[PDB]
């Protein structure tokens, strides 16, 4: 909500979309990521949070998804209860516009059918747009966790699975 | 492979596994009871019988 | 790059129409007059180089041809995808309600 | 004379092909003006051999024996198709339908299990030219299709599949995807196999023939997760030829 | 995994050269190639500045 406030203030004062998102501190974007939510851990998942998703290196920027018609689509975020969550994108009114189907035979909303693209504003990927379905799906999968980050998973041999923080 | 007892079984004629291989590289050999596993089993059973005798 | 061939097929006309070369047979329930009689003839005589070739199936009645002409705009053809046609999957693709 | 289901059930005989008497050494005339079919082709595998895969790459790998673990469930039967008489007097069998595949698992020395789709799907097999009768010197050689051992709906133990299933390793939500692409992106294999049918017995009067076969094909590749093995299957066959 | 094959070394003149093998006593060992008569023909130098026998 605060990030969106700041971006709207930036735009109101006449910034471009790239500039508005580029003004968001990486520190603020990082609090808007479920990997830092203390209710995402496991009792026997031991150690630092870095051991799970990895050591955070940089914000990738804010991902904006659009369908072939150019309407903005919003990835539904994962609530803390859920260890896994589907990938569902809706328009600004909550209507479903695209998803990653499980069964394909009667799929209506696949990213391939809806021509879903993603463009990044701010962070490492600022100004870039990806239109290839595997890459767009990859980013949509990360957008369920909120803001998207680059991680170093090699240094600690991180395993990819969320741990809680000292608050938890 | 750091095998220390396997060679002693092989030296006196235990060369096959119940699972079908042999140390000389054959397939489909049937070693009978006295495969490496049966030797290991016989020693485990021996151990138990010895332990019980010790108690007595 | 490794590709999921079904997802990829969804970004072609297969994802927009009944693909006479690939689509499972229950899809013909969508339009008046196609199922089960024509649906069976169509799957049975597939693949087709173009949609119009569906008009060339032997034994068709005049009424059947006319039903086919009225529905060509709902049909497409794309290359046969082994993953969609093996397994008898065009007849039963493991989906019920 | 003839066995009922109750005579056969649970004996193992249902997985066996019909045999012909040692007396059956006749010749079955082919009238090139007549059309023919195979009304029943049966293949009963008696040995599965798998080509070992060396580190050596020096010296050729051998085909080794294996132990069947899926029981008497291996034969192909009730298969039928057209037997064409070609212009050079060769015959071509064009498989049309039947129980033309069986999943089979055999186990190598040391425990490795090798599943395969033992099959003659879409078999097109031909004899030598000028076969004016089928005799104990006739053989058929040809090729068939070997589709993926699992079909496109098959879901792995983590729920991943080709036409259904997740498309990622959802238990490792923040793992780097690249190392897992081969496991995550399922692929559907379709390759060719080869078979020889060697006639050993012919009943001129009934149109029945029996012999030995040997086929070669790839085993399961687990929807592209690993390399398939080469398998050689040997056994006996029976066919009934009919004017049609 | 596999034998690479037998390596035959030769100098620019085509003479066969033989690498001096490591005796068991030595944790490390220099790389020195002699002709068939034990005369030194090539080596890997440690100091380069007055090298006479470098492979180059
Ligand atoms: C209030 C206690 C407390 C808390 C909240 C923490 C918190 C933390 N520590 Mg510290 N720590 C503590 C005390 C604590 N520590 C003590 C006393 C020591 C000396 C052993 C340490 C030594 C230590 C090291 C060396 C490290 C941490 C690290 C951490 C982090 C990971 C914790 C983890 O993975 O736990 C895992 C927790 C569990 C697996 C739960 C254990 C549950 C037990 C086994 C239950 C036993 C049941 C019992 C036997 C049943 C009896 C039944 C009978 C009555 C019938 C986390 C910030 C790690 C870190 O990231 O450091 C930078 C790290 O490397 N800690
Ligand atoms: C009941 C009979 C029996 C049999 C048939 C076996 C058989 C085997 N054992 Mg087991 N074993 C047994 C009982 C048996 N064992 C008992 C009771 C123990 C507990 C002590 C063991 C403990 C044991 C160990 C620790 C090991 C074996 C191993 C083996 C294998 C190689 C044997 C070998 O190399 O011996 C070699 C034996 C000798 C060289 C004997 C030397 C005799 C000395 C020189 C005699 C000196 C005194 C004599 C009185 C001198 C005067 C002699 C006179 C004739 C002149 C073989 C499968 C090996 C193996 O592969 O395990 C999986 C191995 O490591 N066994
Ligand atoms: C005298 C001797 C003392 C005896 C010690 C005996 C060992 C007991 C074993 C305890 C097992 C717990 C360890 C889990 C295994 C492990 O590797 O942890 C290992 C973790 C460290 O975690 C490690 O961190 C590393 C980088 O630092 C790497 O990331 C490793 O991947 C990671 O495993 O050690 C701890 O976290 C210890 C502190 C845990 C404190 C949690 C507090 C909650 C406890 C309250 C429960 C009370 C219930 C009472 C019920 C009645
Ligand atoms: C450490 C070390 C060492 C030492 C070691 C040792 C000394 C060990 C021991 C070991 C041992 C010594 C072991 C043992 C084992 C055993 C076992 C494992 C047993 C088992 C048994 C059983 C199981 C039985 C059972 C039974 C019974 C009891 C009764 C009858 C019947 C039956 C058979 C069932 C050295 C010096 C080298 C150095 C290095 C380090
Ligand atoms: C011959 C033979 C052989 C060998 C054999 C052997 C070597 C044997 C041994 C045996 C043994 C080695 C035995 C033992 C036994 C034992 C026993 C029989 C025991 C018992 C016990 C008891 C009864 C006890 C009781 C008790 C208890 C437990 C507790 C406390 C109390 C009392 C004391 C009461 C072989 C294989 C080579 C082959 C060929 C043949
Ligand atoms: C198919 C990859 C191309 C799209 C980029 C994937 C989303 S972002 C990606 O996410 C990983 C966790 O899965 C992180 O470890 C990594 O740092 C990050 O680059
Ligand atoms: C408690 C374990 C008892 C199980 C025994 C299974 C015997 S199996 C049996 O063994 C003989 C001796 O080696 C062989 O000669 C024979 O060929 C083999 O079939
Ligand atoms: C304590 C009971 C466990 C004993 C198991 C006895 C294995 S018995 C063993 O089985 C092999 C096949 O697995 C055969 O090659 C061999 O002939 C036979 O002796
Ligand atoms: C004393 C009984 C011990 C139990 C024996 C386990 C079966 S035997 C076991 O089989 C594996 C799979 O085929 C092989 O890979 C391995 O070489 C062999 O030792
Ligand atoms: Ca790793
Ligand atoms: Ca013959």
């Amino acid at each position: 909500q605060e990030i969106n406030r700041r971006v709207q203030a930036s735009l109101a004062s006449g910034a471009t979309l790239e500039e508005a998102w580029s003004a968001i501190p990486e520190k603020l974007a990082f609090y808007d990521y479920i990997g830092n939510n203390p209710a995402k851990g496991g009792l026997f998942r031991t150690g630092p949070m870095n051991k799970g998703d990895g050591i955070a290196q940089a914000w990738k920027g804010h991902a904006v998804f659009r369908n072939k018609e150019g309407e903005e689509l919003f990835v539904r975020r994962m609530p803390a209860f859920f260890e896994s969550f589907p990938v569902i994108l809706t328009d600004k009114n909550g209507v479903v516009k695209a998803d990653i189907p499980f069964r394909r035979a009667e799929s209506k909303y696949s990213f391939e059918q809806q021509g879903v693209t993603v463009s990044f504003y701010g962070g490492e990927l600022n100004g870039q747009t990806f239109t290839d379905p595997p890459t767009v799906k990859s980013y949509a999968r990360k957008a369920i966790f909120g803001e998207i980050f680059e991680f170093d998973t090699e240094t600690l041999n991180s395993d990819g699975i969320f741990r809680t923080s000292p608050r938890g | 492979q750091g095998m220390f007892v396997l060679p002693f079984m092989a030296r006196l004629g235990v060369t096959g596994s119940w699972s079908g291989w042999s140390i000389t590289g054959e397939t489909g050999i049937d070693p009978g009871f006295w495969s490496f596993e049966g030797v290991a089993l016989a020693h485990i059973v021996l151990s138990g019988l010895l332990f019980l005798a010790a108690c007595w | 790059e490794l590709v999921n061939v079904v997802d990829e097929k969804l970004g072609t006309a297969y994802g927009e129409k009944i693909d006479l070369n690939n689509t499972n047979i229950a899809a013909f329930i969508q339009y008046r007059g196609l199922y089960p009689t024509l649906a069976k003839l169509i799957v049975k005589n597939a693949p087709y180089e173009s949609v119009e070739d569906v008009l060339n199936i032997p034994g068709l009645t005049e009424r059947q041809k006319q039903i086919l002409r009225e529905n060509l705009e709902h049909f497409t053809v794309t290359e046969v995808e082994t993953a969609l046609v093996e397994g008898g999957d065009r007849y039963n693709n493991g989906l019920y309600k | 004379q003839t066995l009922t289901y109750d005579d056969i059930v649970g004996t193992g005989l249902a997985n066996k092909c019909p045999t012909l008497d040692d007396t059956a050494r006749g010749a079955y005339p082919i009238d090139s003006s007549q059309t023919y079919r195979i009304a029943r082709l049966c293949l009963q595998p008696t040995t599965f051999l798998v080509k070992e895969e060396p580190k050596n790459k020096r010296q050729e790998a051998e085909f080794v024996p294996t132990k069947l673990v899926t029981r008497e469930t291996t034969s192909l039967d009730q298969i039928q198709g057209e037997l064409k008489v070609n212009s050079d007097g060769s015959l071509t069998f064009v498989e049309e339908d039947g129980i033309d595949f069986q999943p089979v698992t055999v186990q190598m020395a040391g425990g490795e299990r090798i599943p395969l789709l033992f099959t003659v799907k879409n078999l097109v097999a031909s004899t030598q030219p000028n076969v004016t009768s089928i005799t104990t010197s006739t053989d058929f050689k040809g090729e068939f299709n070997v589709p993926s051992y699992r079909t496109a709906n098959f879901l792995d133990p983590k729920g991943r599949g080709l036409a259904s299933g997740y498309d990622s390793a959802i238990a490792l939500p923040q793992a780097k995807e690249e190392e897992l692409a081969r496991a995550n992106v399922k692929r559907f294999s379709l390759t060719k196999g080869q078979i020889s049918l060697n006639v050993a017995k012919v009943d001129g009067r009934t149109g029945e023939i029996a012999g030995t076969f040997e086929s070669e094909q790839l085993s399961d590749d687990d929807m592209g997760a690993h390399e398939p093995h080469e398998v050689k299957i040997q056994g006996v066959f029976y066919a009934s030829i009919e004017p049609a």
